[PDB]
């Protein structure tokens, strides 16, 4: 598994994500982003999940983030150009994470993540994926790439 | 139809991605070349109508694959797409680390400076891009041409038990054991140990 | 109410700083709360800083605090018989506005080699950041300072030492924190002594 390279992202890539996050937040200022349930805010951290379950949890969160951001980019061209490089990088990370993974908290989290797109407004979904972007890229992705070291 | 560019390649040392092509023969006049990179799903464009046969793609993302394309145009007519694929993580060429060797009596103290990335900052070097980065040092006495190899754990090493009043040449390179990729050797620096 | 209220960052932590009101009595007391950009409705109050008179409050880690999004704080002066309106500071994004502190150097003189490690008193809840330290080394009385390459945190700096002894050599270290752009810190106070 070649995910260990995502323990730290290049500062230039983090600058691109910051530009995208700012642009998305500016668009959110106008859109109505009210959620029926705070699905993205995660009470527990991947560290609590077993080292084997941390990847699948991150994969579902990353897939939702990518899906919502992809739709946002298609809806607004002004967001499309700034979100292009972030979306490309996120998809590459998603491919590596999937190519890395050959009841409890995890099952409920997966079910909630799957049911969220079909029960929540797109605006609040994009708000949640926007405000969780650096949470996913600095706190989760780092622990998943670290592997056994993260504890 | 105007001819497409010939020998389109991407030389990228220390993530300094440069697309080069040779301008095909055209007696009508000078040719202007446009280059594009497939960002996500849409082809964004750089180096529009560039008279030069060189384009800079170092602004590309360092993670994942990229699809680049270049073409030549004379007024309205244009060439065909010449499409290549570039993977910066492994298609890049690892440059030679800088070397600082000091003779201390009968020993050599060598410090290795990681190959810098111009697009990135002095903190983000090629040592941090590759988590499996290590240094390989190759030293030999002049004349015998019998190379000896060591693998320092950090960017500093000491060679001891050296014959006195004798000159040794040394080189250092970066290596990635998890993928078995080696950078180019530094220029051999030769230093004399005396008493 | 406080005149200038600033949410600043230093030593890897965040603080709220204010100044006494112009007409506020000496028995002035202050209450401070914080809010996050994701949730504009919630205004959770800082328990440790509640009822403090210190013009400085620490908002490094509080209950249900997100350091991955920008957050702001507000402070009000609570008189024994009256309360002033809250005065809110500016938003502070931790991952882009945190000021690193200089590292603590640990020196070990091995035969013909000086090893200088950097240790950090990081907050327990600080996000995982990229910390590197550059080491300047020189001789007292001379302006020629040799500046060594940046070294990742958790890895010592090895300086070659000449056989010469009874010499005045001094060292300093500067932290470079890199998330999107490098933020430098002041060089640590030169703690040095005779070697060998
Ligand atoms: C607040 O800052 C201003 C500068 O804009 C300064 O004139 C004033 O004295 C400060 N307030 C106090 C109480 O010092
Ligand atoms: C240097 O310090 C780091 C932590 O600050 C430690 O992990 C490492 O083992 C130390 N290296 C030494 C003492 O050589």
């Amino acid at each position: 598994c070649h995910i260990a390279q995502f323990k730290s992202l290049s500062p230039q890539e983090l600058q691109a994500f910051k530009r995208a996050k700012d642009a998305l937040e500016e668009s959110l200022l106008l859109k109505d982003c009210k959620c029926r349930s705070r699905l993205f805010p995660r009470t527990w951290d991947l560290r609590q999940l077993q080292v084997r379950e941390r990847p699948v949890a991150l994969e579902a969160e990353l897939a939702l983030t990518l899906k919502v951001l992809e739709a946002t980019a298609d809806t607004d061209p002004a967001l499309g150009d700034v979100l292009d490089q972030p979306l490309h990088t996120l998809h590459h990370i998603l491919s590596q994470l999937r190519a890395c993974i050959q009841r409890g908290r995890l099952h409920h989290w997966l079910h909630r993540l799957q049911e969220a797109p079909k029960k929540e407004s797109p605006g609040c979904l994009e708000a949640s994926v926007t405000f969780n972007l650096f949470r996913l890229l600095t706190r989760d992705l780092n622990c998943v790439a670290s592997g056994d070291l993260c504890v | 139809m105007v001819p497409p560019p010939e020998n389109v390649r991407m030389n990228s040392v220390n993530f300094k991605n440069i697309l080069q092509w040779e301008s095909p023969a055209f007696a009508k006049g000078q040719l202007t070349f446009t280059a594009q990179y497939l960002s996500y799903r849409i082809f964004q464009d750089k180096c529009m109508q560039t008279t030069l046969t060189e384009c800079d793609f170092s602004s590309l993302s360092k993670y994942g694959d990229h699809t680049l394309r270049v073409r030549a145009e004379f007024a309205d007519e244009h060439s065909d797409w010449v499409q290549i694929t570039f993977c910066p993580v492994d298609d890049t060429i690892i440059g030679p680390p800088g070397m600082q060797v000091e003779v201390l009596a009968d020993s050599l103290h060598m410090r290795f400076l990681a190959p810098k990335i111009e697009n990135e900052y002095e903190t983000w070097t090629m040592k941090d891009m590759y988590n499996s980065w290590t240094y390989n040092v190759q030293y030999w006495k002049q004349g015998t041409d019998e190379k000896f190899q060591i693998t320092p754990q950090y960017d500093f090493e000491v060679l001891r038990n050296l014959e006195p009043r004798t000159t040794y040449c040394v080189q250092v390179r970066g290596f990635l054991p998890d993928r078995n990729k080696a950078g180019e050797w530094s220029e051999p620096v030769c230093e004399q140990t005396t008493h | 109410p406080p005149q200038n209220v600033t949410l600043l960052s230093q030593n890897f932590s965040v603080y709220l700083t204010w100044l006494p009101g112009l007409g506020n009595p000496q028995d002035v007391t202050y209450f401070v709360a914080y809010q996050s950009s994701p949730t504009r409705r919630r205004w959770r109050e800082v328990e440790e800083c509640a009822g403090t008179k210190e013009l400085l409050c620490s908002m490094m880690c509080l209950k249900k605090q997100d350091l991955y999004n920008k957050f702001k704080g507000r402070v009000r002066t609570v008189s024994p018989s009256s309360k002033s309106p809250w005065v809110e500071s500016e938003y502070l994004d931790y991952l882009f506005e945190v000021e690193p502190a200089p590292p603590v150097l640990v020196l070990t003189q091995t035969e013909e080699i000086l090893s200088a490690n950097a240790t950090y008193q990081l907050p327990p809840c600080m996000p995982p950041l990229d910390l590197k330290y550059e080491v300047a080394f020189w001789k007292e009385g001379a302006g020629n300072k040799t500046l060594f390459p940046v070294t990742p945190h958790g890895q010592p700096v090895q300086i070659t030492l000449q056989p010469a002894a009874s010499e005045h050599h001094c060292l300093s270290a500067r932290t470079i924190y890199t998330f999107s752009v490098p933020k430098y810190s002041k060089f640590s106070k030169p703690t040095c002594f005779l070697l060998e």
